[PDB]
């Protein structure tokens, strides 16, 4: 379709059905059964693990994570076609947030599975291939949060991305939910961490690097840099507070400066900065915790 | 659709019943594909039932344009939005469909009597058109489709029939040896217990051979991908190499065609042309060696000049005969010619510099061209690709070797007849490219300088055209379009020329002959 | 419960071929000098012949995604579906790719299969795929479990040719299913504790002497008897065993008391097996039986045996430490134990005991991967050229010359891999690896003195000229014979130079034959050859 258009013949879909050929379906279809699920009806919850009166048992939960799996995998592979690539065109950020939505539909379907803690269906999602679904979001989390902050013009993906993250994380919450000591749950959750020990490790110095940007706006030097009210603060004056507060890195201060939008008056607003990002770190920060 | 529909689903197994209707309905589709680009899309949207019920009326002929096949090639015809939103599976079946004949043999023409061999030449041929038709569009071939489509028809290698097959095939210049064989053998060719009744296997191998070949080349990658290096288009262009020799396609162009002749009584005698080696069996040949194998080499662009390019011209211009014009086999030669060669050869331009070795072969080249641009079958495009390609030839052409054609011209131009236009632009270029060769005693070291025959025939030539550009009567193009070689050769043409007193006497008689110079 | 094959693991492909209405099961094999081509070596029959592993073990560096793979190219993980893989030789260190030569056995389509020097390009990488329905793209591939490769650069797929009467295997379209053993892993194998196919040194009680045969100036089958030498021959490649277990899969795992296995000498390639008169014996591959051959380490001389245990999947508990643990070796199927004959240059002859004497313990002690790959390259090169000698020996007797086989083009490469292996450290590397080289070099030109690879090349160099010219050479061999007379004579003396150079020792060892060198240096065709020879050696 990319090669369509920029060969400039006419398309019938600008956004293109050929990709995620149905991304309403998908959701409904994967709402309903959230639905049936919610209030943590467990008599319905374990009758779609396993269907007792009927002959032949159809296993749901392990349906829907293999789903969750396939649409990792595709997530995965057009991130993997997109990360050479410096912007992300409007099709690209199209299909994006229509692949996280439907992800974030799944995730909360299996939040909702898992929930009101129901022991077959955790083992069940235990010993599925929902490992591999995590490990995968997880580097695709790492690499975007590097990748979009540095950019402007995608902070609605960046966003959309990390409430991805964020009902991710609840979902591994309610797995957890009602652990023993030394459970097998836990081994295989450790499993996942140590196999992306680097992934996890990116996200949480990218999560604590923009933790302390409020102590750094809130500090007494950033203060007599900037005295008014309005709060535009300089480029150069944000800069250098970012070396005199010296708990920040010189990468941690380049990454800043990079990630940092300024307008043709080459300055910016450390409200407007901190706003947009730290309430997302907190937020899935303390779920990381 | 729907009429179609029901008769194909009733009585599928016992053949078709009312194939007339069923090829009515497929030509109206095809047809109604025709009128507009939208009524195309329209069509494409049900391509998949096409597919499923290709396999209709393939090997029956004088159906050909009237199969569903037929129709689903108009649908995906010259669309380059169709082509791009064609899918894997829909080439997979196609794919398959060609894997199935190439294994099993012909159930209806081995009832019907016809020799019975492991392979499927008629179907084959109609499913790789339809691949044709898929891959290249518009003149660039559609990398998606052509990546898809090679690839599959590596991993089913049984789509090459049996001798690229590779179980200790025989090869293509092989398969096409045996081919003509059989199609001069009247045992093997026909049933034997108008065209449609007796197939010939022959030229239904051929046929089918030379669509492969045609379909690969076809799906080879663009030059300027293989400029940029990428790694996808250089792997499928090497695969297709190592698929197809560059020898066989080589021998292949080599073979010689049969040429009709005139009986005792004087009456043309005219072989058949369903039943032959046709010029479209080398016209695919050369464009696969154009687009995958690249010409690029000189001895290697003269070596094939002389073992298959150069007779089949030759051939072309001994039958030029009025009589033996009209025949469609010199229609057909004309049209390959015209197609493929001439454009490559034009193609080839820069490579005909150092052609002083085979001076000899080159002249011979430029007097079958000279020949065949003084023709009367020739169409217009004809001579148009003519004109192109013997202008391109002559510029890069070394001032040395052309004195022959120069000497011919000299007796034929003055007569300032509309086939003196292509001699007036040559002569124009050549003497303006050479300008300093003449004039300049030195001249170029390299080319040297002139031999005072080339002068005296200089001097001819000027002296001829001013003569007859007197006597011409009034034409205000053929003024303005003999301004410039009449102006070139006079100063061209150094101002103390030497007209020998003592010139050659006893020239060629068959120069000043008319009748064919011969 | 299953494991999974990750990166850094050895493994071996197997592939399944039903030839004459028999199942075979073989492995692919390749050898680093000489043939690059990779061949087929039955392990199905284990218990008559026994099965060369050493050349068929590869390990798995790397696993990349296929867009990786074009990005590294543009400029531990467990393997999954789907993955571009790398695979390392283990004896060579070269890498499986396809070679994109083909042998046109009417099968030119495909394209034959070897190894390559450098991993830079798509040849060397390889892709696997599901076998069956039940596997999937991208997940864990799974030990034990049956896989088609497919080439990145040519989309062959590996395949294993049944027309020909001798089986060979190439990249073609069509797939033959390769199952993958885990031969062994390292990163688990604790150091220090002998596993198998280890290349090791029979240590006497008296830590000492070596099991060793007798020297390379006794010609063949005198070399098949079994002694005790001490001294010199410690650190030589006629002392060097391997053991190799009974078991394809996982046989390189540690050794425990009691495991049969198979003591093969390296440098003649000969496995020691038991006669029926009770006598120690070298016995040849082909005959090499389970009976004859299998031995096993016993910790204490007590008779109770342990009879038969269940094998373990994987390295299992490391038993044996070198060095330190005393082995008494008994054969498995006689019961008598390994001891010294104490006959009356020590020659102490071992002989084959029901009970034997008290200080029967044997020591233990690894040998370094550049001695086993120089002792590999030893015999290969003896085998080669016993056989170039013999084919001029044969031509000189006037045989006819379509019945002699002529190695032309594998004495040729193998005589360039040579020179490679003895080539002299360039002069801008850095001092310490310079110095690291000296010392490596210095030990092959030990190694192949001790073996005696001096006479062999003097003897080819000899009856190399006993052809005056190439056109004489041509006429009493093939014409490409003839053509590589020149090349083969004049890398033969390249080849002396080498292995003289530097080398006191080998230098003094020259002497004697220096006289016979200069007798030919008037001959044009080696002229200077033979000049850098006696300037070396000078």
């Amino acid at each position: 379709q990319n090669k369509a258009e920029g060969l400039g013949m006419v398309t019938e879909e600008g956004s293109g059905e050929k990709v995620l050929q149905d991304d309403e379906f998908t959701c409904d279809l994967f709402r309903f059964l959230q639905l049936l699920c919610e209030g943590h009806n467990s008599d319905f919850q374990n009758y779609l693990r396993t269907q007792t009166g009927n002959n032949t048992t159809v296993n749901i939960i392990i349906s829907t994570v293999d789903y969750l799996l396939r649409v990792q995998e595709s997530i995965s592979d057009f991130y993997w076609y997109y990360s050479g690539k410096d912007v992300i065109d409007e099709q690209g950020q199209r299909n994006f947030s229509k692949a996280i939505q439907v992800a974030k539909q799944v995730f909360n379907t299996l939040t909702e599975y898992i929930q009101g803690p129901c022991t077959g269906n955790q083992q069940s999602l235990a010993h599925s291939r929902l490992w591999d679904a995590v490990v995968g979001f997880l580097h695709v989390f790492a690499h975007m949060q590097m990748k979009l902050s540095q950019d402007s013009s995608q902070i609605e993906l960046l966003k959309e991305l990390m409430d991805l993250q964020k009902d991710m994380v609840v979902m591994l919450l309610s797995m957890l939910e009602g652990n023993v000591v030394n459970g097998t749950i836990g081994k295989q959750m450790v499993d996942m961490l140590v196999e992306s020990s680097n992934n996890v490790e990116m996200i949480l110095k990218f999560f604590d690097m923009f933790l302390k940007l409020k102590d750094l706006t809130s500090s007494d030097t950033f203060k007599e840099y900037d005295p008014d009210g309005k709060g535009v603060i300089s480029k150069r004056d944000f800069h250098k507070a970012m070396e005199s507060h010296k708990h920040y890195t010189q990468s941690e201060t380049e990454f800043l400066l990079s990630c940092a939008e300024t307008d043709e008056n080459e300055t910016l607003d450390y409200e407007e900065f901190v706003k947009r990002f730290h309430e997302p770190a907190k937020d899935i920060g303390f779920n990381v915790a | 659709m729907e009429v179609m529909v029901n008769v194909l689903g009733g009585g599928e197994s016992k053949e078709i019943t009312f194939p007339k209707m069923v090829a009515n309905c497929c030509r109206f589709l095809c047809y109604f594909c025709r009128i507009s680009r939208q009524n195309q899309k329209a069509m494409f949207d049900h391509l998949s039932y096409l597919l499923e019920n290709s396999s209709v009326g393939l090997a029956s002929p004088a159906m050909r344009g009237s199969t569903p096949l037929d129709v689903a090639a108009a649908s995906v015809m010259d669309n380059n939005e169709l082509a791009l939103a064609l899918r894997e599976p829909d080439l997979e079946k196609v794919v398959r469909y060609l894997a199935g004949c190439g294994l099993q043999s012909c159930q209806m023409l081995v009832s019907k009597g016809y020799p019975d061999i492991g392979w499927n030449p008629v179907e084959g041929e109609r499913y790789l058109d339809f691949l044709r038709f898929a891959v290249f569009c518009n003149g660039e071939s559609v990398e998606e489709n052509a990546n898809v489509v090679v690839r599959l028809l590596i991993r089913r290698p049984e789509c090459f029939g049996p001798a690229l097959r590779g179980e200790g095939g025989n090869g293509l210049l092989a398969a096409m040896e045996e081919a003509i064989k059989i199609a001069e053998d009247p045992s093997r060719d026909g049933p034997s217990p108008e065209e449609d009744d007796t197939i010939h296997m022959g030229n239904a191998i051929m046929t089918f051979y030379s669509a492969l070949i045609d379909l690969l080349g076809r799906c080879a990658p663009e030059m300027h991908l293989i400029h940029a290096g990428k790694g996808e288009a250089i792997r499928i262009r090497s695969i297709l190499r190592s698929l197809i020799p560059l020898g066989d396609l080589v021998g292949v162009i080599s073979i010689a065609f049969q040429m009709p002749t005139i009986a005792k009584d004087g009456n043309v005698v005219e072989p058949d042309m369903s039943a032959g080696f046709c010029p479209d069996h080398k016209a695919a040949m050369v464009l696969f060696l154009d687009r995958v194998y690249g010409i690029e080499v000189q001895d290697f662009l003269l070596h094939l000049l002389e073992v298959g390019f150069l007779p089949d011209l030759r051939a072309a211009a001994s039958l030029d005969t009025a009589a033996l014009s009209a025949t469609d086999m010199a229609l057909a030669l004309n049209r390959y010619l015209c197609t493929a060669v001439l454009p490559l050869l034009t193609r080839c331009a820069p490579l005909f510099a150092g052609t002083e070795h085979h001076a000899s072969l080159i002249d011979s080249l430029l007097h079958t061209v000279y020949r065949l641009s003084k023709g009367c079958s020739l169409t217009k495009a004809q001579r148009d690709s003519i004109e192109v390609c013997l202008l391109s030839i002559c510029g890069q052409l070394r001032p040395s070797m052309m004195q022959h054609l120069l000497r011919r011209l000299v007796f034929d131009v003055p007569l300032l007849n509309e086939h003196a236009k292509m001699p007036l632009k040559l002569l124009t270029n050549h003497y303006e490219r050479c300008w300093k060769y003449y004039c300049l005693p030195g001249g170029w070291g390299n080319f040297g300088a002139a031999s005072e025959e080339e002068l005296h025939l200089s001097r001819k030539l000027f002296w001829g055209i001013f003569d007859a550009l007197s006597q011409k009567k009034y034409e205000q193009e053929l003024f303005k379009l003999a301004l410039p070689c009449l102006s070139a050769v006079a100063g061209a043409l150094p101002p103390d020329y030497m007209e020998s007193n003592y010139v050659s006497m006893m020239e060629k008689q068959s120069s000043m002959d008319s009748e064919g110079n011969f | 419960e299953i494991q999974f094959l990750r990166t850094d693991d050895e493994v071996v492909l197997q592939c399944t071929a039903t030839i004459h209405k028999e199942q075979q099961k073989l492995c692919l094999a390749a050898e680093g000098f000489g043939n690059r081509l990779c061949f087929l070596e039955s392990t199905s029959n284990s218990k008559n012949v026994p099965p060369d592993l050493s050349i068929c073990t590869f390990v798995l560096e790397q696993s990349l995604s296929v867009r990786a793979l074009q990005e590294m190219l543009a400029n531990h993980r467990t393997l999954l579906y789907g993955h571009a893989i790398l695979l390392r030789h283990s004896y060579s260190g070269m890498y499986l790719c396809c070679l994109s030569t083909s042998r046109s056995s009417t099968d030119k389509l495909a394209f034959d299969v070897g190894l390559q020097e450098d991993t830079t390009g798509e040849a060397c990488w390889w892709t696997i795929h599901p076998a069956s329905k039940q596997r999937s793209e991208g997940e864990k591939v799974r030990v034990g479990d049956d896989l088609i490769l497919v080439s990145v650069s040519s989309e062959r797929y590996l395949h294993l040719s049944y027309g020909n009467g001798s089986l060979h295997v190439d990249a073609a379209f069509q797939q033959t299913l390769w199952s993958v053993a885990p031969i062994s892993s390292g990163s688990e194998a604790a150091q220090g504790y002998l596993i198998g196919g280890d290349v090791l040194r029979l240590l006497h009680g008296h830590m000492d002497e070596c099991l060793t045969v007798p020297s390379g100036e006794h010609g063949e089958e005198q070399r098949r008897t079994v002694h005790y030498e001490g001294g010199a021959v410690s650190v030589h490649a006629r002392s060097l065993w391997r053991l190799e277990t009974l078991r394809v899969a996982w046989s390189g795992s540690h050794i425990r008391w009691g495991q049969p296995f198979r003591l093969r000498h390296v440098t003649t390639g000969k496995y020691l097996s038991l006669m029926e008169d009770k006598n120690l014996l070298l016995m040849d591959k082909e005959k090499a039986d389970v009976k004859s051959t299998a031995f096993t380490f016993r910790s204490s001389k007590e008779k109770l045996d342990v009879g038969v245990r269940k094998e373990v999947d994987g390295m299992g508990t490391s038993e044996i430490k070198y060095g330190d643990s005393v082995c008494y070796i008994q054969h498995v199927d006689t019961g008598l134990w390994l001891t010294y004959q104490s006959v009356d240059s020590i020659q102490r002859k071992a002989i084959m005991h029901h009970e034997g004497h008290m200080d029967d313990g044997i020591s233990l002690s690894r040998s370094q991967h550049e001695e086993s790959r120089t002792a590999r390259v030893i015999r290969s090169t003896v085998f080669l050229f016993n056989r170039f000698i013999r084919g001029l020996d044969a031509l000189s007797k006037k045989a006819k010359a379509s019945t002699v086989d002529l190695p032309i083009e594998s004495v040729s490469l193998s005589l360039q891999d040579l020179i490679g292996y003895f080539h002299p450290p360039d002069e801008h590397l850095e001092h310490e690896d310079k110095q690291n080289r000296l010392r490596a070099l210095k030990n092959r030109q030990n190694l192949f003195q001790e073996e005696g690879m001096i006479n062999l090349v003097l003897e080819c160099i000899d009856r190399l000229h006993v052809y005056s010219s190439a056109a004489h050479f041509a006429d009493v061999a093939g014409r490409e014979a003839g053509e590589s007379w020149k090349s083969i004579l004049n890398s033969l003396y390249e080849l002396l130079a080498a292995l003289i150079r530097g080398n006191r020792k080998n230098c003094a060892q020259f002497s004697g034959s220096l006289d016979w060198l200069i007798s030919r240096l008037e001959r044009l065709e080696a002229s200077s050859g033979i000049l850098e020879v006696l300037h070396c050696v000078l």
